[PDB]
């Protein structure tokens, strides 16, 4: 999450360091990045 | 491009490096690593400019020591055209795939 | 790499095109979670200081990057070079709530205070810009008070924004902004 | 606005693109005569480094400009870069001019230039000008194309041609149909020329300026 | 052990030749990586000090050995007996870059500063002599500043030079240089 | 008149021969650092055309000539031919000076020059001159050799070195033992130097003199 | 690398102590050292 290179369980329990992200029931920017064509709208020569 | 359909035009993109000063004549420029194109049906077009430098890196900052720039003076020109004078050829910028960035430095910026 | 432009579908281009090869970049550093975990020393305005973020200098790394992605979530790791006993108090809790030793009333040592801080907003997410200088009273990560606080730093944690914003910088003047680097 | 046709042609690092494409045409050849000849006795090498585009100006196709103006351009010709230094450090060699000719106005004018790439010559009879339709050549018209392009082979009289004093290739564009600005058409068309020397190898070598 | 000499192919010789045996030497100490890992206290010239190496006394062990192999690579382990807060800044980073607490701004204790330092040059390798008193502005391992620095030491790490240089010493006068050792 | 030893070394078209051979020696390297680096992004090519011999003069080893005269010769250096034009049309590149050094007198003299090929530098301490025996180097003596030869690799500080303003390679020959004409020996030995730039590739390119 | 006789993983993670040497694709001085003959260009006697 940035700079956490501790080899231990950072001692203090899981439900203690940070606050647990309850669920319900690059995410997207990587989705529209990994899809850019380097092709050619004609046909390469030489 | 943004101009009329009665405005067929031609442009150029030269890319020279450190060691000499950039041209002013596509003629002299056609000797760098370039390319030529002309308005059509499809408008946009994105040219990737090469990563060339002694060290695999170099800085983002600069000095009045680097007026000779360690990375070059890219320079775009203009061939010929037709009733295509005063048109709009807007150029944008993204990171190519080869792109990379490192060594975090924070230092007063507004 | 031509294409249609009034369509704005991402249409990049790369080396190979006219020649050359393309490399294996290691952007580890431009990793949003990575370069937001590193403390920002904002002015601890007196004693009763609110764990806000738009208080921070909108020009620092963790500040700037902060002001570039509308939404966001993360936790907190603070620092308090100070006097007395830091008695933090949760979000929503009455200003006055921060005083009773029973509350997390830390006991001074030498010299600041390093503690962990949960993200405690009633909203599933927070923001640096609420269209609803004029941003919500639930937008605070708790609130501290001691009896004289001299250093206020906020190491944001487990970072993760959403949506983007505009990134600009140091308007040069000579098409190339000159500023002394690190020389031999 | 049609069957749709685009195209970019890479030569070394230089790459001309276009949209009013029309295609091309190679004439006479499509290959190259075994450039591993006797006269070069193994003493010949490939220098596909200077193989690429350079710019030179043709005339200016103007309304008046009669039915004949065919601005010539010899190939080889003055080279301020690679291929030129090569000809100054070498005696014997051979290539093949790519040639991708443009002439910008817009899709509203009238008339046509006649592009052609012909070999050994000296000068041409007007009465003959009615047959460029015999050597590598293209036809320009703003209502279909903005670009020409025609890629020429190696002819020479020999396998490894010398250019200090000889130029086998010449490029002409006689105005077959005069230009008409018209109602809303463009004002003038400066015929620009983009060339490139291909599949070329050298043999031979002199001392130095010193 | 005769041989051809204007050929300079390595042509050594050893004991056995005329007699005697040859032994099992344990040169562990003359190990280049080993005898370069041990701090060199160079003068921390004021506060804004550049992590250069040709600043060090070209007569000390880690200095000398340093000045004997043209190329090289290694990391850093520093020391800073000092005042205020050491706020180091990477290579290339604007002189001015070193000031913002967000940057690695260490907080004083007692008495110096022991921290690790990556080798951060844009070049795949560095050198004490660039033929390109006159050596490159990218030749710096970052740059420190506090508010008064009294002790500057550089424990070079994971050392490894390349290519050699000339090694000479204390020009005697009596074919045997005399200097008091350690006596009973 | 011995174990017998001859040798000719071809580089492109140029080929130095010798009879007082002695051998050679490559130092530091024998290879070359993967010249398919990132900074050149595929934009680099092999131009083994200018890879060959050119002549330049060292000093004149004369009897007086003290125990130190080590005429330097930077490498790179002024090129009236290929490799030079290459450096003028290019920014980034890298090679490896072959170097086949001669010094003609005859098999009767005394003394020795000390040939060496060392990288990045500025200037050397006399007290250091007693250790060229550390970098690619040879030893000359008219009673065994007339030629030296030592073939240097690429060091540079980077993968693709620029030479408009930088010269990583320098060549020195300090007189280790003064010269003695003697009874019937030769009169003087002009130390001649034969060099060649090898395994070299370029990347980069500027406009033109125009 | 000099004087590192710690029995632990020096706590702080690998990608943290030193900077990782990305690859691409006495080294040599030992190569020209371990090859010096102590022979004789004639023939031993006695």
């Amino acid at each position: 999450s940035g700079n956490t290179g501790s080899i231990i369980n950072n001692y203090y329990m899981q439900q203690y360091q940070n606050s647990m992200d309850t669920q319900l029931g690059n995410d997207w920017f990587s989705k529209l990045a990994s899809s850019a064509f380097s092709g050619l709208f004609g046909a390469l020569l030489a | 491009f943004t101009g009329p359909t009665d405005a067929k035009a031609r442009y150029m993109i030269a890319y020279a490096p450190p060691g000499m000063e950039p041209p002013k004549t596509p003629e002299a420029a056609a000797h760098c690593i370039h390319a030529e194109w002309d308005t059509g049906l499809n408008s946009k077009f994105t040219f990737s400019i090469p990563y060339l430098s002694a060290a695999d890196y170099a800085y983002t900052a600069s000095d009045t020591a680097e007026t000779t720039n360690v990375q070059g003076w890219v320079c775009l020109f203009q061939i010929t055209h037709g009733k295509a004078d005063g048109d709009a050829l807007v150029v944008l910028a993204s990171a190519g795939k080869d792109f990379e960035l490192r060594l975090p430095v924070d230092a007063r910026t507004q | 790499t031509t294409s249609a432009g009034e369509s704005a579908d991402p249409v990049t281009a790369t080396v190979e095109n006219y020649g050359g090869e393309t490399q294996v970049q290691r952007r580890q550093h431009t990793d949003v979670s990575f370069i937001l975990d590193r403390f920002v020393k904002v002015t601890p305005k007196d004693q009763i200081n609110v764990l806000d973020l738009m208080q921070t200098p909108a020009h620092t790394l963790v500040g700037a990057l902060l002001r570039t992605a509308t939404y966001y979530f993360a936790d907190l790791e603070v620092a308090v070079k100070h006097e007395g006993n830091l008695t933090w108090v949760p979000n929503g809790a009455p200003e006055a709530a921060l005083d009773n030793t029973t509350n997390p009333t830390a006991y001074h040592k030498a010299p600041l205070t390093r503690l962990a801080l949960p993200y405690t907003a009633p909203h599933r997410v927070l923001a640096t810009v609420y269209n609803g200088r004029a941003l919500p009273t639930s937008f605070n990560y708790g609130a501290i008070k001691a009896t004289r606080v001299t250093e206020l730093l906020y190491r944001m944690k487990r970072a993760e924004t959403y949506c983007p914003r505009p990134l600009l910088a140091i308007h040069p003047d000579q098409a190339r902004h000159k500023q002394k680097i690190v020389a031999p | 606005l049609l069957e749709d046709r685009i195209l970019t042609t890479r030569n070394g690092h230089t790459t001309s693109t276009t949209q009013s494409s029309v295609g091309v045409t190679y004439g006479y050849a499509t290959a190259e005569d075994f450039v591993s000849g006797p006269n070069t006795s193994g003493l010949e090498t490939r220098v596909a480094q200077a193989e690429r585009f350079f710019k030179t100006h043709l005339f200016d196709w103007v309304t008046s400009d009669p039915f004949g103006r065919c601005h010539l351009l010899e190939l080889p010709t003055d080279h301020k870069g690679v291929y030129g230094y090569l000809t100054d450090s070498y005696a014997y060699m051979r290539n093949g001019w790519d040639v991708e000719v443009t002439a910008v106005g817009n899709q509203f004018n009238g008339g046509c230039l006649l592009v052609a790439m012909v070999p050994e010559l000296c000068s041409i009879q007007k009465r003959e000008l009615y047959q460029l339709t015999l050597f590598p050549h293209q036809f320009i018209n703003p209502r279909t194309n903005m670009t020409a392009h025609i890629t020429v082979p190696f002819v020479g009289v020999n396998r490894y041609d010398q250019y200090k004093v000889h130029k086998p290739w010449t490029l002409v564009v006689m105005v077959v149909a005069p230009l008409t600005v018209n109602s809303e058409g463009a004002p003038q068309i400066k015929v620009y020329a983009n060339i490139a020397p291909t599949n070329v190898h050298v043999a031979g070598e002199f001392p130095s300026k010193e």
